[PDB]
C-alpha cells in the first residue's frame, strides 16, 4: 500500500496544494498529511482490485477531480474507494469519478465531511448483496453530502447512526435501496432524485428528521418506507409509479407515531399509502393522491381524521362538489368501504370481488351508515391540485 | 406443513423492512404460514406484524430464537422455540435490528437473569401489545 | 258514511295481500336489525339517517304495491262500472280507497318503527325515553305521510292507464325515479358542474322529491357528519324552517290527490 | 212506466252513435235489447244506469232522474264479466255490497242460500268458477228489493240447470212487480221468457213490441216439418198448389215453408189425407226475426258458409 | 266407418272413477252433443277423444286409429273454450303460425280469415280484439287443412247473433261434405236446431244417446200446446179436463193445452173441428227440458219454486 | 322440423314485448355508460361490464320465459298446442330456441354498442385482444342467459297460475344473483378458522352467475371445466324442465 507522495504531483501552489498529471497509477494510496490535491482528467488512479484505494487519515484534505477505478470487494475489511478515518475531520471529496465493486465513499467517526458532486457507478454482475454501499456514512455528526450521482451500488446512500447531516440534490439510480437510514436522529435530506429502485427511501428507526422535496421515479414495490420514525417531517415529496415486484406502495408508514406529512404527491402506483394499525394519529394533510388504483390501505375500525386545521388532501376519485367557493370540498371522503377491508382481512373474497352482491354491499354502505366501520376519512378534502410545482 | 421452522439463509430479506436478516444481532422471529414462510429482521418487527389485524385471524405458527441457548451476536438456526410460550425481556440496552430489543427465552429464569442485569422486566407473549412496542422503542432509541 | 263502508273493504283486502305482509315484515325485521347494529356501536345521528333511508326504500314500495291496481284493477275487473251504479260518487270511491289503503300504511309502519323502538329501550341502556319517544313519534307521523304521498301518486297512474299490466310498469317507474334516480341526477348535476352550476337554486330542487323532504324532516335534530347526508348536505342551505317542510309534505298529497280526482273524473 | 226513454239521441265526438230511440217500459214487462252493428246496445244500457249523460233528450228511470241516490238503491245491475275481488271471500264480497246499497245485512245469509252458493260461501273468489261468479253477481243484483233489474248476459258460463232456474227466479220477480231488462246475445232461449223485444241496429231502434207483434210486422215463413211420411208423389204437390214449397232434407224432414195465412186448410190437407206422426210447427224464432230487422236496415245476407 | 268409437272406456284418477263405462259411436257425418253438469265426464271424454289423456280401462279409436298418431291430428280441429291467444302477435301471424304446425298450406290462411269474417281486423294485434273476434280466430284454426272431426267446445260464447247463425250455417255445410263434428255446449237452445243426436251424460255414466226424436219418444214428456182464440177460451177449457188433459186457463181468448202427445193425433182434430187453428203453437219438449229430465232421472233433486 | 316453426312464433312474440325492450335498451345504455366512464376516466373495464351483465342477463332471461308454460295454460293455447302434431319436448325445445336467440341478440345490441364505444374512444386499444376478449364475453353472456332461461322453464312448468310464476322468478333471481354470494361472504366472517379456504372455489361451481364471472377474469380449476360446467347447468335444467313439463 503506497502513499500519495509516492506518486508524481506537480504543485500549482505551495500551500500543500498538489496536482496529479494525466497518466495511470497503480495500487492503494494513503493521505497522511493535509494536502489539498487536485487532479487532471486523465488521472486514472486504478488499483488492482484489492484494498481501499484512497485511505485518508489527515484533517482538512481537498481531494478534487480524481478518477478511481477497480478497488477491492471485502466488505468486512471495508474495501472502499475513499476511506476516511475518524482523525480525518472536515474532508472534502469534490467532483470525482469512481467505478468499483465495493464501498464508494466509506467514512466513519468523521466530522464535517463534505462529499460533493461525485459520480459513483457501482457494479453490474453482483447480486446486490455484495456490491457495497454508494456513500456509506457511519456515525458522523456534521456531514454534507451534495449533488452526487450514485449508480448501481448496494443500498445507495447508507446512513448509520449519523446525527446531523444534509443530503441535497443527489441522483440515485438502479440500486436496491435509494437512501437507507439507520438510527439517524435529527437528519435532513432535500431534493434527491431516485430512479428504478427496489425501495426509494428507507426510513428506519430515525427520529426528528426532515424529508423534503425528494423525487422517486418508477421505483419498485416501496416508494418511501418509514419504520419507527417519530417527530419527522415529510413535505413536498413526489412519488411516482411504484410498480410491483410488494404490490407497489407509494408510501408505507409502519409504526411511525408523530410526523407531519404535507404537500406530497403519490402518483400512479398500485397503493397510494399504506397505513398500518400501529401508526396512528399523525398530521396527514395537503397531499395529492392522484391516479392510484387504491388510495389508502387502513385495516382497522378506529376512526382516523386526515385533515389538520380544516384542510385535507386532494383525492383524484373524490366525486364531490363545492358550493361555497373555497378550496375545500363540502362532503367528507371515505377512501375505504367495509367491503374494501374484507378483501384485506380475508383473501378468499378475491374470487367474489366482481359479484353483484358485492356491488350491492358497496351501495348499502352509502345508504345505511350504521354498517359503516369507522375508517380513514377526511373532512374537507381539496378540490384542486396543491402540488402544482412538483410535476416539473 | 406448518410444523417446520425453516432455517435462515444469507439471502433472506425481512417481510417488513426488506433488508438482509443475517447482518444483525439479536433473535430473529419468523412466521410459518403453510402456504409460504415469511421471516423477520427482529422479533419486535415480527410482533409489530403480528398485532396488525390482517394477521390476528391468520392461523400461522410463530417461531423465535432461544437466546438462553445461543450467543447474542450470531444466533444459530437450530433451537428455535415457539413464540407463544416464550419469555421476552424488554427495555434492555442490547442492540436489536429494528424495534426494541426483545430477547426471547424459554425458561423464565435465564430471562430473569438478563432483566436484573440490564434493568428490564420479563413479560409473556400475550402481554405484548402495540402500546408497549412503541413505548419500549422510545425508551431505547430516544432522548 | 259511504267513504268508510268502502274503506272497510280495502282494510280487509290489503291485509290478505300476501305480498304486502312479506315486505311489511321485511320493514319490521330490518328496522330491528338497523337499531340493533346502532346499539352495539355505542352512533345516534347515523341510526336516524339509516332508518329514514330504510323507509325511503320501503314506504314507497308498500304504497305502490297496494294502490297501483286500485282503479284500473277494478276497471278491467268489471267491478268499477258496477260500483258507479251504487249510491256513490267518483269522489267517494277514491277518497275511500285512500282511507282504506292509508290505514294499512299507518299500521304497517306502526309495526315497523314500533318494534324498532322496543329494540332500543330494551337493548341500549340509559337512552332518554323522552327523546326516544319524540324522535320515533316524529318518525311515525312523517313516514306515514311519505306513504300517503306515494299512495296518492299511485292513484294518478292507476286512473291514467287502461290496462293493469301497464300500470305495473308505471308504478315501477315512479318508485325508481323518486327514490334512487332523482338523488343521482342531482348528484351528477353537482359532480359534473363541481358545485358551480347554481349555488342558490340547487337546494330548492330537494323540494321536488318527497323522499328528500322526508329525509330533511327526520334529520333536523341530528346533523352529525356529512357523508351520512351526501346529497342531503344541501338541506342546510335550504332557508325554510321545519314547519314549512311538513307543509310541503302535505302539499305533495293534496296536489297529487286532487290531480288523482280530476283524472278519475274524466275516466 | 218504469223506464221512460224519450227522444234521446246521444252524440259523443260528433259521431251520433244513438238516434231517437223512444223506449217506454212498463212496470212488469221483461224487455230485451239486442245489438249487432250498432253501438246503441251498450250506450242505451249505460243511459238507464245513470252513468252517462243523455245529450239531446231526457231519460226518466222510475219517474225520476237516473243518477239520483233515491233510485239507485232500487236498481240492480249485472255486468258482463265481473271477477270481483279474488282475495275476499263470498260473504265478505256480498256484505260489502250490502253496506253500499243500504240493504239489511240479514239479506246476505238468505241470498247465498237462495242462489246456490252456501257451500261455496266463506271461500275465496279466486277459487270460484266462472259460473259461480255469475251466481254471486246475481246475488248482489237482488239486494234490497230492486224494482228494476238490468242483466247484461246473465247466463254465460252457466250450467243448464241453473239457467232454467234463473229464469224461474226471473219469473218470480216479474210477478212481484219488478221490471227486468235482459240485454243478451244468446237469443235462442231468451225468447221464451221475454215479453217484448227491442231490436236496435245502427243506433235507430228498429222494432219494438211483443213476439206476436214482431211476427205480424214481418212476413216470415213458418217452418212446418211433417215426419210421417215425406214420400213424394202427392206430398210434393198437394202443398205446392197454393205456393208452399215442400222442401225436405232427410228421410222425412219436409219443411214446408208456409205463409201463416192458410193454417186451417194446410193442416186439413195434412190430417185429411196421409197419416202423420209428429208435426213440428216451428214458428219464426227470435233468431230469424232478428236477421229480418237487421237485414232491413243495413245488413246484406252472407254467403253459404262465409261467416 | 265411424270417426269416434269410444268402446267401453273407464277413466279414473285415484279411487274415484271420473268417467265410467262411456260407450259412444260417432258416425261419419253426425253432429253429437256432449252435455254435462255435475260430472267432469264431459271434460274427461273431451280429453280422451284428443291425445291428452289415456283410457285407463278401455280404448278409443279416433278415425280408425289411435288418438295420438300425427296422421290423426293433422285432420282434427279443436277449438277450446275461453282461449286467449298471444296478444302481441297479429291475427294473420297467429294463423300463419298455426298453419305451419298443422302442415296446412299457407295459401289457406287468407281464405279462412276471409271465411270467418276477420279481414277487417286482420293485421291488428290480438290484444285489441273482442271476445267474439277471438272466437272467430279460434274457429279459423280449427278449419285449417281438411279436418274430419271438429271439437267445438262452446263456439258461440260472446258471438253476435248473425255470426251464431252463420256458424251453424257453416256447420251444416261442413257435415254435408263428410266431416262429423262434436258440439260441446251449455247454451242448450241454439244447438238444438243443429244437433243430430244428443249425448246427455250425468255425474259418472252416460245417461242417454240417440236422436232428438228418440229422446222425446223414450222420455215421456208432455207437449206444450199454446193457442189464441180458436173458437173460445171458456168453451174449450172444459173438454180436455173431461178427456183427461190439462187445459191451462190463461187470461182471455187463449187456450194452453198440456197434452200427453201420444193421443194428440185425433185430439187436435176436435180442436180443428170447432175453431180456426190460425194462431196456435204446439211446442215439443225441448232439449232444455229433456236435459232437465235426465238430471231428475238419476239423482239431482229439483230446486224450489224460484230458488237458483 | 316443427322445433323451428314454433321458434318463429317466439321470435315475433318476444320482440314485441314492451317489458323486454325497456330492459334491453337500458342494458345497452348502461353498457355504454360503464364503458365511457371506465376507459377514458381493457380487462379493468370488462370486469365492471361483467358485474353489469350478471345483473341484467338473468333479468332479461326471466322476463322472457317466466310465462312460457303457465302463460300458455292460462291463455288456453297449451291445451290447443298438444292436440297438434307436436310433442311436449318440441314445445319446450322450440321455446328454448326462440327465447334463446332473443337474448343472443340482446348481447349484440348490448355489447355490440359497448364494443363500438371502446374501439372508437380509446385510440390504441389493441383490437386483436378486443375481438377475443369480447368474443369470450358475448358467448359467455348468452350461456348465462340460457341457464336462467332453463331456470324459467322449471318454474313455469311447476306452477299453475301466472301470478305465482312471477313470484318465483323473482325468488330465483334473488337467490342466484345476490343471496348465494352474500351467504358465502357471511359464513367467512362468522367462521374463518373452521371453513375450508380451498372448499370455496369448488363451491363457486354451484352458482351459474359465479361461473359466469370466472370465465371473464382470465384459480385452481382450469378454463375448460367451467365451460363444461356452465353447459351442464343448461343441460341438467333443460332435462329437469322436460321432466316437469311431461307431468302437467
Ligand atoms: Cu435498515
Ligand atoms: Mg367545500
Ligand atoms: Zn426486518
Amino acid at each position: 500500500a503506497p502513499q500519495s507522495i509516492t506518486t508524481l504531483p506537480l504543485q500549482p501552489d505551495g500551500e500543500n496544494r498538489w496536482r496529479l498529471p494525466a497518466g495511470e497509477y497503480q495500487g492503494q494510496f494513503t493521505i497522511e498529511q493535509p494536502m489539498q490535491l487536485r487532479c487532471e482528467p486523465g488521472a486514472v488512479i486504478q488499483s488492482q482490485g484489492q484494498g481501499s484505494s484512497l485511505l485518508i487519515s489527515a484533517p482538512d484534505v481537498l481531494v478534487e477531480g480524481c478518477t478511481l477505478y477497480e478497488w477491492g470487494s471485502d466488505l468486512t475489511a471495508m474495501d472502499s474507494a475513499v476511506f476516511i478515518l475518524p482523525a480525518a475531520e472536515r474532508a472534502q471529496i469534490s467532483n470525482n469519478r469512481m467505478r468499483g465493486p465495493g464501498f464508494g465513499v466509506f467514512v466513519d467517526g468523521t466530522r464535517d465531511v463534505q462529499v460533493i458532486g461525485n459520480e459513483i457507478d457501482g457494479d453490474a454482475g453482483v447480486r446486490s448483496q455484495d456490491r457495497g454501499n454508494g456513500i456509506h456514512l457511519f456515525a458522523v455528526s456534521g456531514a454534507r453530502v451534495l449533488h452526487n450521482h450514485v449508480r448501481n451500488a448496494r443500498d445507495g446512500i447508507y446512513i448509520d447512526t449519523s446525527n446531523g447531516n444534509h443530503l441535497e440534490g443527489n441522483v440515485i439510480e438502479d440500486v436496491r435501496y435509494g437512501v437507507h437510514y439507520m438510527f439517524a436522529n435529527e437528519n435532513s435530506l432535500i431534493d434527491n432524485v431516485t430512479r428504478r429502485t427496489r425501495t426509494g427511501y428507507a426510513l428506519m428507526q430515525s427520529r426528528k428528521l426532515t424529508v423534503t422535496g425528494n423525487r422517486s421515479e418508477q421505483d419498485q414495490n416501496y416508494g418511501i418506507l418509514m419504520n419507527y420514525i417519530t417527530y419527522s417531517t415529510i413535505t413536498g415529496n413526489f412519488v411516482s409509479d411504484v410498480q410491483r415486484g410488494g404490490e407497489g406502495k407509494a408510501l408505507f408508514i409502519y409504526n411511525s407515531l408523530f410526523n407531519t406529512i404535507e404537500n406530497n404527491h403519490f402518483e400512479k402506483s398500485s397503493l397510494g399509502i399504506h397505513l398500518t394499525a400501529g401508526s396512528e394519529d399523525n398530521r396527514i394533510s395537503g397531499n395529492a393522491f392522484v391516479g392510484n388504483q387504491q388510495q389508502v390501505k387502513y385495516v382497522a375500525s378506529r376512526t382516523q381524521e386526515w385533515s389538520v386545521d380544516g384542510r385535507g388532501n386532494y383525492w383524484s376519485d373524490y366525486l364531490g362538489w363545492d358550493r361555497n367557493n373555497d378550496g375545500l370540498g363540502d362532503i367528507a371522503y371515505e377512501p375505504n368501504d367495509n367491503v374494501d377491508r374484507l378483501l384485506w382481512l380475508y383473501p378468499q373474497v378475491r374470487l367474489l370481488m366482481n359479484s353483484p352482491s358485492i356491488e350491492v354491499l358497496r351501495w348499502v354502505q352509502r345508504a345505511f351508515p350504521v354498517i359503516k366501520s369507522p375508517g380513514v376519512q377526511d373532512s374537507h378534502p381539496l378540490m384542486k391540485l396543491p402540488t402544482e410545482k412538483l410535476l416539473t | 406443513q406448518s410444523l417446520e421452522p425453516v432455517a435462515f439463509h444469507d439471502s433472506d430479506e425481512c417481510h417488513v423492512c426488506g433488508m438482509i436478516i443475517t447482518d444483525f444481532p439479536g433473535p430473529k422471529g419468523q412466521a410459518v404460514e403453510k402456504r409460504g414462510v415469511k421471516k423477520f429482521c427482529s422479533t419486535a418487527e415480527m410482533l409489530g406484524w403480528w398485532l396488525q389485524p390482517e394477521n390476528r385471524l391468520l392461523d400461522a405458527k410463530l417461531y423465535v430464537h432461544d437466546m438462553g441457548r445461543s450467543v447474542w451476536e450470531k444466533p444459530d438456526d437450530g433451537h428455535l422455540i415457539d413464540a407463544t410460550s416464550a419469555y421476552y425481556v424488554v427495555g434492555t440496552s442490547l442492540k436489536g435490528a429494528m424495534g426494541a430489543s426483545l430477547a426471547s427465552f424459554a425458561e423464565e429464569q435465564d430471562a430473569k437473569a438478563l432483566a436484573g442485569m440490564h434493568g428490564g422486566r420479563v413479560l409473556r407473549f400475550e402481554e405484548i401489545d402495540q402500546a408497549l412496542l412503541q413505548e419500549a422503542a422510545s425508551m431505547q432509541h430516544g432522548g | 258514511n259511504q267513504v268508510w263502508n268502502i274503506a272497510r273493504k280495502e282494510l280487509s283486502d290489503g291485509l290478505r295481500n300476501r305480498w304486502l305482509l312479506a315486505i311489511s315484515l321485511l320493514f319490521a325485521v330490518l328496522a330491528v336489525g338497523i337499531a340493533w347494529l346502532g346499539a352495539a356501536a355505542s352512533s345516534i345521528p347515523a341510526t336516524i339517517a339509516s332508518l329514514a333511508s330504510l323507509a325511503t326504500f320501503l314506504m314507497p314500495l308498500i304504497a305502490l304495491l297496494l294502490a297501483y291496481d286500485a282503479i284500473v284493477g277494478e276497471d278491467e275487473g268489471g267491478t268499477l262500472m258496477l260500483l258507479l251504479t251504487y249510491p256513490l260518487g267518483r269522489g267517494q270511491i277514491l277518497l275511500g280507497k285512500f282511507v282504506g289503503h292509508g290505514l294499512i300504511l299507518a299500521l304497517a309502519v306502526l309495526i315497523g318503527f314500533g318494534c324498532a323502538a322496543l329494540a332500543i329501550a330494551l337493548l341500549v341502556e340509559g337512552v332518554e325515553l323522552g327523546m326516544l319517544f319524540w324522535a320515533f313519534g316524529r318518525f311515525m307521523i312523517s313516514s306515514t305521510l311519505l306513504g300517503w304521498v306515494f299512495l296518492a301518486f299511485a292513484y294518478v297512474l292507476s286512473g291514467k292507464v287502461n290496462e293493469k299490466s301497464s300500470a305495473a310498469g308505471l308504478a315501477l317507474g315512479v318508485w325508481f325515479l323518486f327514490v334512487l334516480v332523482f338523488d343521482l341526477v342531482l348528484l351528477a348535476l353537482l359532480v359534473l358542474s363541481e358545485g358551480k352550476f347554481n349555488p342558490e337554486l340547487l337546494p330548492w330542487l330537494l323540494l321536488l322529491n318527497p323522499t328528500d323532504i322526508y329525509r330533511l324532516i327526520n334529520l333536523s335534530g341530528f346533523e352529525g357528519s356529512g357523508s351520512a347526508m351526501g346529497v342531503l348536505s344541501l338541506g342546510a342551505d335550504l332557508p325554510v324552517p321545519a314547519a314549512v317542510l311538513w307543509l310541503c309534505l302535505l302539499a305533495w298529497i293534496g296536489v297529487s290527490l286532487l290531480l288523482a280526482y280530476a283524472i278519475f273524473r274524466r275516466r | 212506466n218504469a223506464v221512460e226513454i224519450q227522444g234521446v239521441s246521444q252524440r259523443y265526438g260528433s259521431m251520433t252513435v244513438l238516434h231517437d230511440l223512444n223506449l217506454n217500459l212498463g212496470e212488469g214487462e221483461v224487455l230485451g235489447l239486442f245489438g249487432h252493428n250498432g253501438a246503441g246496445k251498450t250506450t242505451s244500457m249505460k243511459l238507464i244506469l245513470g252513468l252517462l249523460s243523455p245529450s239531446e233528450g231526457q231519460v226518466k228511470v222510475l219517474g225520476r232522474a237516473p243518477n239520483d241516490p233515491q233510485v239507485r238503491r232500487q236498481l240492480g245491475y249485472l255486468p258482463e264479466n265481473v271477477t270481483f275481488y279474488p282475495q275476499l271471500s263470498g260473504r265478505e264480497t256480498l256484505r260489502h255490497f250490502a253496506r253500499l246499497k243500504g240493504a239489511a245485512l240479514t239479506q246476505v245469509d238468505e241470498l247465498l242460500e237462495q242462489v246456490g252458493l252456501a257451500h261455496a260461501a266463506d271461500r275465496r273468489v279466486k277459487t270460484y268458477s266462472k259460473g259461480m261468479r255469475q251466481r254471486l253477481g246475481l246475488a248482489q243484483a237482488l239486494l234490497g228489493e230492486p224494482r228494476l233489474l238490468l242483466l247484461d248476459e246473465p247466463t254465460v258460463g252457466l250450467d243448464p240447470i241453473a239457467t232454467q232456474d234463473l229464469y224461474l227466479l226471473i219469473d218470480r220477480l216479474r210477478q212481484r212487480g219488478t221490471s227486468i231488462i235482459l240485454c243478451s246475445h244468446v237469443l235462442p232461449g231468451v225468447e221464451a221468457h221475454i215479453n217484448r223485444a227491442a231490436i236496435l241496429a245502427k243506433g235507430c231502434l228498429q222494432a219494438v213490441g211483443s213476439l206476436s207483434q214482431l211476427r205480424a210486422e214481418a212476413g216470415l215463413p213458418v217452418r212446418i216439418r211433417a215426419s210421417g211420411i215425406s214420400e213424394r208423389d202427392s206430398w210434393l204437390q198437394r202443398w205446392t198448389d197454393a205456393g208452399h214449397s215442400a222442401r225436405g232434407l232427410s228421410e222425412s224432414s219436409i219443411e214446408v215453408v208456409a205463409v201463416n195465412g192458410h193454417k186451417l186448410v194446410l193442416l186439413r190437407q195434412l190430417l185429411g189425407e196421409g197419416e202423420p206422426e209428429d208435426i213440428e210447427i216451428h214458428q219464426p224464432s227470435l233468431e230469424d226475426l232478428y236477421r229480418y230487422y237487421m237485414e232491413r236496415a243495413g245488413d246484406v245476407r252472407a254467403q253459404e258458409g262465409r261467416l
